[PDB]
C-alpha cells in the first residue's frame, strides 16, 4: 500500500514482476497474496538461478 | 567539627574522579576501538559519595569490582566484611534482598548532596553503579557512547611498546644470526664428513 | 508509566519476611516442627486464603493438625496471589534444588 | 589429634546423654554410609528428593527428633516422613524392609549405631559443606 | 485395540479419536444424573495470526501460517465435572489435563509467532433447554492464558523475571532507561474464549466430536513485543460419562 517496491529503492526486482514472478518462497507476494506460493521459480529461484 | 555534608562537599572534584574504576587502565578491551569517552561517556560531574544505609540504620559498603571482571554481582557488606545486602539471582530463596532488608541510600557532596533515595529500584541501581567507585553523571549522547569501558592512553602505549618490543628481540635474534653467519647464509658448503 | 519486576516487589511485602500461604514455594514448609510432609500438601492445595486464619478451617483437618497450624500460625502471611509466582505449578517444584 | 574425642562425641537421647565415640566406630561409619549407599545420598544432600538434607538442624526439626544417635536408628530400622505421619518403609532402605534393599540386610545394631554416629559427626568437621552441595563443594 | 508399539511413529497420537457416521443420535442427559467428561480432546489444524495491521484503519487481517514444530500441537486428556444447571444447559468445568501445548507457527513474512495453544481453567457451556447433546448443541466459554514462558527463564545475556541477571549487564555504563522494556520482565495473564459445535454423537457411548475455534493471544516475551492475536481451528473429540 504505502511501501511498494519503487519507494524502497528497488531497481531490479521491479522486473521479476513484469515477466511474472510475483512471490518469494516465504508465503508472500507483491500483490499481497496469501497461502499461494510459487514453484521453484520465485524470486529466490530467479536469483539462485 | 563539620557536617558529614560539609565533609564530602569538601572533597575535590578531580580527586573523586580518580576513584572511579572507569579510569583504571585495565578494564578496557583489545578491540574496544576508542577514547575512554565513547565508553562511560563524557564525565560531566560528581554526583556525591553514596553511603548505603541498612533499614536498621547500619552503614554498609558496596563491595567493589576487582579489575578482572567485566561482569559483577553487587554485594553490600557490613562495615566488617559481613554480608547485609545483595541483588539476588535465584530471588525465590532470597534471604538478603534490598527490599526484604530495606536497603537505602543517602548522598553527601556532589550535586545530589543532602538528598536520599528510598525506593527499592533506584537504591539498587545507585549501588550497582557504585560498584564502579564514585558514581558520576556522564553525557553519553554527544559522542554517542556505548556503555562499555575503554583503556587510557597509558593503557594503549604500554600494549604498544609491548608487542613492538617483544618482536624486536626477534629482529635482534634474526639479524644477529644473519650478521654472524653471513658466511653460511648462501649454502652449507658442498664439502662434508669431518666432525 | 513505570513498569516494575513483580517478584522483586512482592519480596518487599511480608512475603520476604515470613511464609506466604498463597504463594510461597512448598519448600519453605519444612522449617518448622512437623509441617512439611502432609499438612503442606493440604496447605498448598486448598484454595488461596484471604485471611491468615482461614487455614484452620480447612476441610478434614485433623484434631492434631488443627492444633499444629494454630501453633505455627505465627509465621504465616498473605498477599494477593501472584500470577507469576503460582503459574506453572512452580509452587510444587520451583526449580530450586540444593 | 584433630579428630578429637569429644568432637567425635555426639548427642544420644532427646534428653541430653552423650555417647562420645571411637576411631573404630567412626570408620565403620564411613565404610557403612557409602556401602549403605550414598548413591542418591552422596555427600550431604539427597538426590531422590533434594528438599531434605542431613544437616544437624534438619534432623532436629524432624519428627520425632532425629538428631539423636537414637533417632536415626529408629529410622534406619523403620522409616517415617518428615511428618512422622506415615511410615515410608517401602520406598526407603530399612530393616523393616530388607527384602527390597539388600544392602540393608547385613546391617546390625552395631553397624547401625556406626552409620548413625557418622551422620551426627560429619557436620561438626565439614561445617556447611555437609548440607550444601555443588555450591559449597 | 491399538498398542503404543502399534501407534507410535504414525504421528497419530497427536490426532485424536473419530466417531463414525452413525452419529447425530443425541446423548440422553438426565438432570437427575451427575455427569462428568472423560478425556476431552482438541486436535487442531488451522492457525491464523491476526496480521498486525499497518497504521491504516481499514479491517485488520487474519493471515494463514505454516506449522513449525511437527505434531507437538494437539491437546487432550482434559477432564472435568459436566454441570447440569437450571434451564437445562450443560457447563463443563475443567479441573486438569494436558492442555498447554506450545506451538510456533511461521507468519506470512518470516516471522516466527509462538503462542501457547491452551484451553486451561476452562468453563464451557451450551444452549439452554437441552436434554440431549446433538449436532445442534454447542459450547462457548472462557480461558486463562499465562505466557509462553514460566516465571524463571533467562533470556540470552542473563536477564530474567523471577531470577536472571536483572539488567543491561553486558553494558555497564550504558544508558539505564529505555531498556526497561527488556530488564524488568512483566508477566501476562489473559482470556481465551473457544467455541464448540458438535457434529458426530453416539447416544450410548457418551462420545461426541466436532469443530472448535479458539481465539487467544501469543507470546508476551516478558515485555519484548506486544502479542499478536491468534485464531485456532480443528476438530475435537470428547467422551462423556455419568
Ligand atoms: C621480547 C624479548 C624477550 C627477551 C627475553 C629475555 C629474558 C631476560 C629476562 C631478564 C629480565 C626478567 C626479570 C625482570 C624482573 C624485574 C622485577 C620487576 O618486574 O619489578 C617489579 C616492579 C613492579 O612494581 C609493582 O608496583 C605496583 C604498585 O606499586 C607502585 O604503585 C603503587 C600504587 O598502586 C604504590 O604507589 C607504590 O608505592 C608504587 O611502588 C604493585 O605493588 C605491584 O605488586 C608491583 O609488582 O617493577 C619495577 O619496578 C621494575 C621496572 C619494570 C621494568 C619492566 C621491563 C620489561 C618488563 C616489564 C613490562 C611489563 C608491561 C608489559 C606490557 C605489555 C608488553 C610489554
Ligand atoms: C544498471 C543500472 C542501475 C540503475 C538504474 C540502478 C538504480 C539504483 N540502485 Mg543500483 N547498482 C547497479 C546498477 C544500477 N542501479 C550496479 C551495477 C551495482 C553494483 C555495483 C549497483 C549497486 C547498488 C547498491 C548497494 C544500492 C543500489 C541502489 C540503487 C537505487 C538507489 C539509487 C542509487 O543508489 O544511485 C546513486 C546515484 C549516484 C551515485 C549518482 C552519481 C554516482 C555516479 C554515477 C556519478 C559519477 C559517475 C562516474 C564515475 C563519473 C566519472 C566519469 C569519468 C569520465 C571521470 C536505484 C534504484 C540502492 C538501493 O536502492 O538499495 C540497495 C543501494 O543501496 N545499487
Ligand atoms: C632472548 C634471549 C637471547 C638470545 C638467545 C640472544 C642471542 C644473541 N645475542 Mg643477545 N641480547 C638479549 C637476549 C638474547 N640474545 C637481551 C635481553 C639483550 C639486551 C639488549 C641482548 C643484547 C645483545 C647485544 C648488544 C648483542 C647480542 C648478540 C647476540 C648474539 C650473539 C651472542 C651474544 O651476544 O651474547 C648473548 C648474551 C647473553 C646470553 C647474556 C647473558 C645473560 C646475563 C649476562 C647473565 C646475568 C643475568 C643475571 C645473573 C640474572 C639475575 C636476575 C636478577 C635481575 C634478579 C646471539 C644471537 C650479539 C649479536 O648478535 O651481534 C652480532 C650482540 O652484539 N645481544
Ligand atoms: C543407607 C543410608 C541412608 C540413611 C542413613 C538415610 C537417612 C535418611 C533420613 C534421616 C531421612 C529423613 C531426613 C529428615 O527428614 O530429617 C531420609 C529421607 C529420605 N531418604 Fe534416605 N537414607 C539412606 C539411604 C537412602 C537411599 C539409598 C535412598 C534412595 C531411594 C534414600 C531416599 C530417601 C528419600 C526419597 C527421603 C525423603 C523421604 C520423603 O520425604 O518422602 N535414602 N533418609
Amino acid at each position: 500500500v504505502l511501501n511498494p517496491m519503487w519507494r524502497q529503492g528497488m531497481f531490479v526486482l521491479p522486473f521479476m514482476a513484469r515477466l511474472g514472478v510475483t512471490g518469494s518462497w516465504s508465503g508472500w507476494s507483491i500483490t499481497g497474496e496469501t497461502g499461494i506460493d510459487p514453484g521453484f521459480w520465485s524470486f529466490e529461484g530467479v536469483a539462485l538461478a | 567539627g563539620a557536617t558529614l555534608e560539609e565533609a564530602w562537599s569538601a572533597i575535590p572534584e578531580k580527586l573523586a574522579f580518580y576513584d572511579y574504576i572507569g579510569n583504571n587502565p585495565a578494564k578496557g578491551g583489545l578491540f574496544r576501538t576508542g577514547p575512554m569517552n565513547k565508553g562511560d561517556g563524557i564525565a560531566q560531574a560528581w554526583k556525591g559519595h553514596a553511603v548505603f544505609r541498612n533499614k536498621e540504620g547500619e552503614e554498609l559498603f558496596v563491595r567493589r569490582m576487582p579489575a578482572f571482571f567485566e561482569s559483577f554481582p553487587v554485594i553490600l557488606t557490613d562495615k566488617n566484611g559481613v554480608v547485609k545486602a545483595d541483588i539476588p539471582f535465584r530471588r525465590a530463596e532470597s534471604k538478603y534482598s534490598f527490599e526484604q532488608q530495606g536497603v537505602t541510600v543517602s548522598f553527601y557532596g556532589g550535586e545530589l548532596n543532602g538528598q536520599t533515595f528510598t525506593d527499592p529500584p533506584t537504591v539498587k541501581s545507585y549501588a550497582r553503579k557504585a560498584i564502579f567507585g564514585e558514581i558520576f553523571e556522564f553525557d553519553t549522547e554527544t559522542l554517542n557512547s556505548d556503555g562499555i569501558f575503554r583503556t587510557s592512553p597509558r593503557g594503549w602505549f604500554t600494549f604498544a611498546h609491548a608487542v613492538f618490543a617483544l618482536l624486536f628481540f626477534f629482529g635482534h635474534i634474526w639479524h644477529g644470526a644473519r650478521t654472524l653467519f653471513r658466511d653460511v647464509f648462501s649454502g652449507i658448503d658442498p664439502e662434508l664428513s669431518p666432525e | 508509566e513505570e513498569l516494575v519486576n513483580v517478584v522483586d516487589e512482592k519480596l518487599g511485602t511480608a512475603y520476604g519476611e515470613k511464609i506466604d500461604l498463597n504463594n510461597t514455594n512448598i519448600a519453605a514448609f519444612i522449617q518448622y516442627r512437623g509441617l512439611y510432609p502432609t499438612l503442606a500438601k493440604l496447605i498448598v492445595k486448598n484454595a488461596p486464603y484471604e485471611s491468615v486464619e482461614d487455614v484452620l478451617n480447612i476441610p478434614g483437618l485433623t484434631e492434631r493438625q488443627k492444633q499444629i497450624l494454630r501453633e505455627n500460625l505465627e509465621h504465616f502471611t498473605v498477599t494477593e496471589v501472584e500470577t507469576a509466582l503460582v503459574e506453572g505449578g512452580d509452587r510444587y517444584n520451583n526449580g530450586l534444588y540444593k | 589429634a584433630e579428630l578429637t574425642p569429644e568432637v567425635l562425641t555426639v548427642p544420644l537421647n532427646s534428653e541430653g546423654k552423650t555417647i562420645t565415640l571411637t576411631e573404630k566406630q567412626y570408620l565403620e561409619g564411613k565404610r557403612l554410609f557409602q556401602y549403605a549407599c550414598a548413591s542418591c545420598h552422596v555427600g550431604g544432600i539427597t538426590k531422590t528428593n533434594p528438599s531434605l538434607d542431613l544437616r544437624t538442624e534438619t534432623l532436629a526439626l524432624a519428627t520425632p527428633p532425629r538428631d539423636n544417635i537414637e533417632g536415626l536408628v529408629d529410622y534406619m530400622k523403620n522409616p517415617t516422613t518428615y511428618d512422622g505421619e506415615q511410615e515410608i518403609a517401602e520406598v526407603h532402605p530399612s530393616l523393616r524392609s530388607a527384602d527390597i534393599f539388600p544392602k540393608m540386610r547385613n546391617l546390625t545394631e552395631k553397624d547401625l549405631v556406626a552409620i548413625a554416629g557418622h551422620i551426627l559427626v560429619e557436620p561438626k568437621i565439614l561445617g556447611d559443606k555437609w548440607g550444601g552441595g555443588k555450591v559449597y563443594y | 485395540t491399538l498398542t503404543y508399539d502399534d501407534i507410535v511413529g504414525t504421528g497419530l497420537a497427536n490426532k485424536c479419536p473419530t466417531l463414525d457416521d452413525t452419529a447425530r443420535g443425541a446423548y440422553p442427559i438426565d438432570s437427575s444424573q451427575t455427569y462428568r467428561i472423560a478425556r476431552l480432546c482438541l486436535q487442531p489444524t488451522t492457525f491464523l495470526v491476526k496480521e498486525e495491521p499497518k497504521n491504516k484503519r481499514q479491517e485488520a487481517e487474519f493471515v494463514p501460517t505454516k506449522l513449525v514444530t511437527r505434531e507437538t500441537t494437539s491437546l487432550d486428556q482434559i477432564q472435568g465435572e459436566l454441570k447440569v444447571n437450571s434451564d437445562g444447559s450443560l457447563t463443563f468445568v475443567e479441573e486438569d489435563g494436558i492442555d498447554f501445548q506450545p506451538v510456533t507457527v511461521q507468519m506470512a513474512g518470516g516471522e516466527r509467532i509462538p503462542l501457547l495453544f491452551t484451553v486451561k481453567n476452562l468453563v464451557a457451556s451450551t444452549q439452554p433447554n437441552v436434554t440431549s447433546i446433538t449436532t445442534s448443541t454447542d459450547f462457548k466459554g472462557e480461558f486463562n492464558v499465562p505466557s509462553y514462558r514460566t516465571a524463571n527463564f533467562l533470556d540470552p545475556k542473563g536477564r530474567g523475571l523471577a531470577s536472571g541477571y536483572d539488567s543491561a549487564i553486558a553494558l555497564p555504563q550504558a544508558k539505564e532507561e529505555e531498556l526497561a522494556r527488556a530488564n524488568v520482565k512483566r508477566f501476562s495473564l489473559t482470556k481465551g474464549q473457544i467455541s464448540l459445535n458438535v457434529a458426530k454423537v453416539d447416544g450410548r457411548t457418551g462420545e461426541i466430536a466436532g469443530t472448535f475455534e479458539s481465539e487467544q493471544l501469543s507470546d508476551d516475551d516478558m515485555g519484548a513485543h506486544e502479542p499478536h492475536e491468534v485464531k485456532i481451528q480443528g476438530v475435537f473429540y470428547a467422551s462423556i460419562e455419568p
